[PDB]
DNA sequence: GCATGCTCTACTGCTTCGATATCG
DNA sequence: AAGCAGTAGAG
DNA sequence: CTCTACTGCTTCGATATCG
DNA sequence: AAGCAGTAGAGCATGC
């Protein structure tokens, strides 16, 4: 608490800090003392980051002094194993350089601990080092990117672990699974791309469902997997459309049928509504004729939501930043602008910039 | 010490054809087959396995001399049985369209004992033989067959597809015969092996005849194949003068897997490339590693360990001065309860089995403790090593045999008191009359006990002292799976397994009426969750935009439902 | 409840009158508290050495409590017993003792017995675990402490209600008083016929030194009748094995534990190996067999963990001699499912009728293959002071499989002359006793425990502990007076 | 799209027991 | 530790 | 050449180790 | 591998 009241005015005295909690972790006996003691470490290596401080900090030693703890893994509990599993990520997030040649080793022991967790028919999984392993392999794949160009089964291994994470379980409680799958996802849905396009229908239902839970915290995370997917999908789709057609019917189909329901939540039509501007580029190269009529019929909508019907006075212009990004999207793709349109476009930004503190 | 078993298979024409209502009779022959020589495969046995079929359409074998000795393919020979053999009895056994002779099968199997075995010294020669009796057989042999083999001591066993006397899943002790399941020449096949048998033995013949339903939960086809366990020496002391030379064998004792499972790398596949090593820390800050010399071992005392040396250790300690079975007392039956029984085995101890006087005295010593309904109390050691212990040795008069049965018994630190609370001077746990007359019900409906129409006897339905371990009969077909198949993953359960581990159907259907009444006499709410689910369970699930009155007249003129 | 210690206080009346004993060829009662609260140290530091002891001396002049009360010597708080707390106490034994006590302790003085229970009060108050029993252990000799007032007796009597409210109960330890031991006086209506010394305090020098476990279950398991009839029961173990506590692992210089790390490691490189990149395997001659960690624990499984019945047999059939494994206690326990005691009383009580026994397949964990299990029923036995023997309830009979039996050569049958048995009757009938269920005791543990005594209070020597599981030569023989040698005369033959 | 408690679930520590590998 | 049973030192 | 040791090896109980 | 006591905070109801 006290490293996150004062923060890098802490950094004379971090490395003596350093030295306490790794003496705790490899000197006390209890979990409740190993947890803050790692607890401090992360919160000090997510503080100092970007510093002078990483070399004073012997990142390489701690690599090897918390990857022995895998090998003399003699029931170190849970939620010790949980940070010491993110605090090994976060090792190759900050400071990649002293981790350059035991980043394959990290992979595998995440892999072998997702695998051991989600694959086994033996016993109940356990959730905390579940939790752990995804942070600590999102933490990883920055700076040791795993793509489905360079080596296409890591990629599927660790997609297929992610899609097992985010999968929905009627009586569920304890959403740090999932939610763990879903910022995995939303950080680098970019580096399984191939394994994105066929599984595509039931990470959009998955995805959608997500987003109408009850959790703060599940939901922010699902819209931000659920855009960085149709993101993917739409810069996948826009570069071949000769044999992803029926994709982009799907989809645009999808997002026609949540908006024209009167069941919007202004969460669901937020997300159809940007999708719908979000997949203009494959209809611009599937029809060349079709991103005029849509910024048309989205204008209208926009003119008829929140202009000129002077239906003010409720939560109408929450969604507003929505369209107008989804307008933004759809005009780049638009040669020859109307110009029947333009100051209608015109007056919906100064009213954007207008109803901005109500936000 | 070792055996030899020559193995006469079925292959005939009738032996593949039926399947009725059951499963084949051929491949009922496969499966307990399989049973007798994975087992021989997977214990690391020093016997010897010779295939022989009977019904084949190729044939080699010393002497086919004539259409006697015809259709009979040797498949190997006496020799130590690798996985070929194993994985042949599934792929490279191909059933016949032939009928062969039956009775030929033995005299032709009555060869290789003297020709293979013509320099090894053996100790026990036995051939099996599943047959059908369907064929018109070659009775020329008759004398030849019986005094041949009692002059070179053969040991022989039979199987039919039925013995002597609820769809059959495949027999879990129900129907063992169905309403018709046997021909005219099987019953004259059957009476012919019955009268071979009880005039080539006397009176004990007709106990090797096993249907292949109930020799797949039986150990019969290692019955006069398993060996003698080793004896225990020593001499039974009632006082400080009197010597009763014993011997001592476990009756009974929890067989285990003796193979390990030996932890090898992946991706080499060698258990010799990885090597761990167990270093011993200190708690400092950097934990400094210590050797194994400038470590003591030490015992918990209250709050603080104290040092206590090894060599400290082995002088002071207990000193059992070797082994003895000495006796204290004979106090009598009924004051040893048999809830107090406390070892892992069962002694069974007799005399000498060359000592006249030694078992005229054990002898008077058992009937005289039969006699008092009496019991004894030895202290029983193994040897030098070994620590004392007392226990209960008891009177086992029989007909066949005498001996003394030890089951060790408690000390005074075994003993847990464990106050429970009184359930008949209970109040609101008091039954109604009612449910005591439907657990009644229940409990008269789901005996396993049946007296047949004889005096006082009580052979009783789904016997579970018979049946063989399961454990070894997953394992064994297992490690069957995994060397044959090396890629696909593990093979669900056999039905066989099942069906000897349920009871009958017969105890089964029965009791269908007093279960579905005590199911609404007796109210019971159960309030958890959350009970084995796996991680299998928990996260395996699976198992152009311009087009998005007159259009009402396109609907009534391309296609659609009724009208108006 | 479970987790609860149970706490004793020691209280001496170390005031004036245990010090000047009559006979001097025997021993004043200052030494019998004393070797009384030693010999319970020992007993309870290996028999149950998480409960809590103290001992307080009053009448003493120093005083060391917390309330800085007048002459009340707090010599030890409650703690688990230790080797140095009696060593501490070694040095108050036989004559001397008394004087290496007196010249640190005080003697003779004032006191009130109101403050004295007030400050074991405040030792039962200032534990931070949860205590089952509060007892105070009383070792006086004077009856009708305060004789010459009567405030301090009322204010005595009220502070034992005060003590007796919050669940401390205190007895008395009453020492000799050459006079009688006048119980009425002072002790009837304080705690919860003129006497001598005691009926407890020469029990309570009877060191046991046998470790106790308290009552948990073991399993807690749903017998299942056929897939819908489901009642709760608890597997619980009534005789168990008592083995000797595990060594630990010392730093030779320092005697302090050295935390072993067990790590594998490949050979080839030296580089720390996972439990992911290892596999299991099994050669047989040259085919070799690979499952994994998690595949040699699926060959296990067979059913779901609980008690599946079977049927019911006859008791006939459950052979005496048919044992391998020792026999577990099954009881209804009402509360992961409603009704279970109803059910099973009435199962009980009607398998209590005729001599039926229930037949399970008991799966007691979850990757476990099962085994046949016999649930014989059984009736409670009790008397009229309440001590029950035999709880009501099931014995869970392990039965053996068809390889867990072995077979025995061909022995022939040489059976006895009428003569002989009846020569032979006549010596069991002279050896005869009676088997109590606990006569017997482990001598190998009990020779650990005597060694472990003397090697951490450092004493003179190991005291060897009496063997009891030997047989007596020479009371055998002379029982068996003159009988035996015309015994193996009649039925062995005069040789050898 | 925030603030405040409340319930109760899930985890840890300790301890016993049993299954497995190992050693005189 | 503990013991019985195949093959090698004994004149 | 016909009788007793060495190795094998096979066993078994106690001990330590692990879920 | 499970019983058993003890607790801490996650997730959710609720607020007019
Ligand atoms: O081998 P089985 O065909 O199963 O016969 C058994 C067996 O008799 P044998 O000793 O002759 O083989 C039993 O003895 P074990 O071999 O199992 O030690 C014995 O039963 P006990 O074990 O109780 O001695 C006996 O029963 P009985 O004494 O009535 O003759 C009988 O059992 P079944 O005939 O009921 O099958």
């Amino acid at each position: 608490i006290f490293l996150e009241k004062m923060g890098q005015k802490i950094a004379p005295y971090s490395v003596e800090i350093k030295n306490t909690c790794t003496s705790v972790y490899t000197k006390d006996r209890a979990a409740k003392c190993k947890i803050p003691a790692l607890d401090l470490l992360i919160k000090l290596l997510q503080t100092f980051r970007s510093s002078r401080l990483m070399d004073e900090f012997k990142i390489g030693e701690l690599f090897s002094k918390f990857y022995g703890e895998l090998a003399l893994k003699k029931k170190i509990p849970d939620t010790v194993l949980e940070k010491v599993y993110e605090l090994l990520g976060l090792l190759g997030e900050v400071h990649p350089s002293e981790m350059i040649n035991n980043a394959e080793n990290l992979f595998r022991a995440f892999l072998g601990e997702l695998k051991t967790q989600m694959t086994s028919a033996v016993r109940e999984p356990k959730l905390p080092v579940l939790a752990g392993c995804l942070k600590g392999l999102s933490s990883l794949l920055c700076n040791f990117t795993k793509s489905m160009e360079e080596d296409p089964q890591t990629s599927r291994e660790i997609f297929n672990f992610v899609l097992k994470a985010i999968r929905p379980q009627i009586d569920l409680k304890r959403y740090a699974v999932p939610s763990a799958g879903l910022r995995l996802f939303a950080l680098h849905a970019s580096q399984f791309s191939t394994c994105l396009l066929d599984n595509y229908v039931s990470l959009f239902e998955v995805l959608l469902k997500w987003c109408a839970h009850t959790n703060v915290e599940l939901k922010k995370a699902a819209l931000s997997a659920l855009e960085s997917f149709l993101k993917q999908v739409s810069n996948m789709v826009a570069k071949n459309a000769e044999m992803h057609k029926n994709k982009l019917q799907y989809f645009m189909e999808q997002f026609y049928g949540i908006i024209r329901n009167v069941d919007s939540n202004n969460k669901e039509l937020s997300i159809a509504i940007r999708g719908y501007g979000l997949f203009a580029g494959p209809c611009k190269v599937i029809n060349a004729k079709d991103v005029d009529f849509m910024y048309v019929e989205l204008i209208q909508r926009c003119k008829q939501m929140f202009l000129t019907q002077t239906d003010t006075g409720d939560d109408r212009v929450y969604q507003m930043p929505s369209f107008l990004q989804s307008v933004a999207s759809v005009l780049l793709y638009l040669d020859t602008v109307p110009e029947v349109y333009t100051p209608v476009l015109e007056h919906l930004v100064v009213m954007q910039i207008d109803s901005f503190p109500q936000y | 010490n070792k055996a030899a078993v020559v193995l006469c298979m079925d292959v005939g024409f009738t032996m593949s054809n039926s399947i009725p209502g059951i499963e084949s009779p051929f491949e009922q022959a496969k499966k307990v087959i399989t049973m007798f020589v994975q087992r021989q495969v997977f214990a690391e046995n020093k016997d010897e396995i010779a295939l022989v079929l009977f019904g084949t359409d190729g044939t080699d074998n010393p002497l086919s001399g004539g259409d006697q000795y015809q259709n009979i393919t040797v498949h190997r020979h006496l020799m130590l049985p690798d996985f070929d053999l194993l994985e042949d009895i599934e792929s490279k056994i191909q059933p016949g369209s032939q009928q062969a002779d039956f009775l030929d099968a033995l005299i032709v199997s009555m060869d290789v004992i003297q020709h293979e075995t013509i320099g090894k010294k053996f100790e026990k020669r036995h051939i099996e033989i599943f047959t059908d009796l369907s064929s018109r057989f070659s009775k020329s042999q008759l004398d030849i067959i019986i005094h041949s083999l009692k002059k070179c001591d053969i040991s022989l066993q039979f199987f039919l597809p039925f013995s002597l006397g609820g769809p059959f899943r495949l027999g879990g002790h129900g129907p063992s015969f169905p309403l018709k399941g046997i021909t005219e020449q099987q019953k004259e096949g059957l009476e012919i092996v019955k009268m071979v048998m009880i005039s080539l033995e006397g009176e004990d013949g007709l106990d090797e005849i096993y249907s292949f339903s109930e020799s797949l939960r039986k150990l019969c086809v290692f019955k006069k194949i398993e060996r003698h366990s080793i004896h225990w020496p020593c001499r039974l002391t009632i006082g400080s003068n009197l010597s009763i030379r014993i011997a001592a064998y476990k009756s009974i004792l929890q067989e285990r897997v003796k193979k390990t499972w030996t932890v090898v790398d992946a991706k080499t596949l060698k258990k010799e490339d990885i090597q761990k090593e167990t270093v011993y820390c200190l708690n400092d800050d950097d934990e400094t590693e210590v050797l194994k010399e400038d470590i003591i071992q030490g015992f918990r005392y209250g709050s603080d360990i104290v040092p206590f040396s090894k060599v400290d250790e082995e002088q002071m300690k207990y000193k059992s001065e070797g082994k003895c079975f000495s006796v204290l007392g004979f106090c009598k039956s009924s004051q040893v309860q048999r809830r107090f029984f406390m070892g892992n085995q069962v002694l069974k101890v007799f005399a000498a089995r060359d000592d006249e006087a030694a078992a005229v005295a054990l002898s008077s010593l058992i009937h005289a403790l039969d006699d008092l309904d009496m019991v004894a109390i030895v202290r029983y050691a193994y040897d030098k090593r070994a620590n004392p212990q007392v226990g209960v040795a008891f009177p086992h008069i029989k007909h066949n045999y005498e001996c003394l049965v030890y089951v060790q018994l408690p000390f005074m630190e075994d003993l847990r008191q464990y106050m429970f609370s009184s359930l008949k001077n209970s109040k609101k746990y008091a039954p109604t009359e009612a449910q005591l007359n439907a657990v009644d019900a229940l409990i008269d409906s789901m005996s396993l006990a049946k007296k047949d129409e004889k005096t006082d006897t009580l052979e009783d339905l789904f016997p579970t002292t018979k049946i063989p371990n399961p454990r070894f009969q997953r394992l064994f077909q297992c490690l069957l799976h995994r060397a044959l198949h090396p890629r696909e993953p593990l093979p669900p359960i056999q039905q066989h397994i099942w069906n000897m581990l349920n009871p009958p159907a017969e105890v089964t259907t029965k009791s269908q009426i007093p279960l579905s009444k005590i199911k609404t006499l007796f109210p019971l709410i159960e309030a958890k969750k959350k009970d084995q689910v796996t991680a299998q369970e928990i996260f395996q699930d699976n198992h152009s935009v311009s087009s998005l009155a007159e259009n009402f007249r396109v609907l009534v003129k391309q296609k659609k439902a009724s009208f108006e | 409840k479970y987790s609860g210690r149970d706490s004793l206080i020691f209280l001496v009346d170390a005031s004036k009158a245990m010090f000047e004993s009559q006979s001097e060829d025997e021993l004043t009662p200052f030494d019998m508290s004393i070797q009384c609260i030693q010999s319970v140290y020992i007993s309870k530091i290996i028999s149950s050495d998480r409960d809590l002891l103290a001992v307080v001396f009053y009448g003493t002049e120093k005083d060391k409590n917390s309330v800085n009360f007048k002459n009340i010597y707090v010599l030890q708080e409650l703690d688990n017993p230790g080797a140095k707390r009696i060593l501490e106490l070694d040095q108050f034994k036989g004559q001397q003792g008394q004087k290496r006590f007196q010249d640190m302790m005080g003697h003779g003085s004032d006191y009130s017995l109101s403050e004295v229970l007030w400050v074991c009060a405040n030792l039962f108050s200032d534990v931070q675990f949860k205590m089952s029993h509060k007892r105070i252990m009383l070792f006086t000799n004077e009856d009708n402490p305060h004789g010459n007032d009567s405030a301090k007796a009322s204010r005595a009597r009220t502070k034992a209600g005060d003590l007796r409210d919050t669940g401390i109960f205190l007895d008395l330890m009453h020492l000799k008083k050459p006079g009688g031991f006048d119980i009425s006086l002072f002790y009837r209506d304080i705690i919860s016929v003129h006497f001598e010394e005691s009926s407890k305090l020469e029990d309570l020098l009877r060191k046991v030194r046998a470790k106790e476990t308290r009552k948990r279950a073991l399993s807690r398991l749903k017998l299942k009748l056929n897939k819908d009839i489901v009642i709760s029961v608890g597997i619980y173990n009534l005789v168990q094995k008592a083995l000797k506590p595990p060594p630990i692992k010392l730093y030779r210089e320092t005697n302090e534990p050295v935390k072993t790390k067990t790590r594998t490691f490949n050979t080839s490189t030296g580089g720390l190996l996972l439990p992911s990149d290892t596999k299991r395997s099994q050669i047989y001659g040259s085919r070799q067999i690979i499952l994994e960690k998690e595949e040699t624990e699926e060959l296990k499984r067979f059913d779901d963990p609980g008690l599946m019945l079977m049927g019911f047999k006859p008791l006939v059939l459950l052979k005496k001699h048919h044992y391998l494994r020792p026999s577990l206690f099954v009881y209804p326990e009402e509360s992961l499912v409603i009704g279970s005691s109803t059910l099973f009383s009435a199962l009980l009580i009607k398998c209590l009728e005729k001599e039926v026994a229930a037949l399970c397949r008991y799966t007691p964990r979850r990757n476990i293959p099962p085994y046949f299990v016999a649930l014989v029923p059984q009736e409670e036995e009790l008397d009229d002071q309440k001590i029950q023997v035999t709880p009501p309830g099931f014995q869970l009979v392990f039965l053996p499989f068809a390889d867990d039996k072995r077979k025995m050569p061909f022995t022939e049958k040489i059976m006895a002359t009428p003569e002989q048995v009846g020569k032979m009757k006549a010596i069991v009938e002279k050896l005869r006793f009676t088997y109590r269920s606990d006569s017997f005791e482990n001598p190998v543990l009990q020779q650990h425990f005597r060694n472990l005594e003397a090697l951490a209070l450092d004493l003179m020597e190991p005291e060897q502990a009496v063997d009891l599981t030997l047989p007596k030569v020479e009371a055998m023989n002379k029982r068996l007076g003159s009988l035996v040698d015309e015994f193996k005369e009649l039925v062995y033959p005069p040789d050898y």
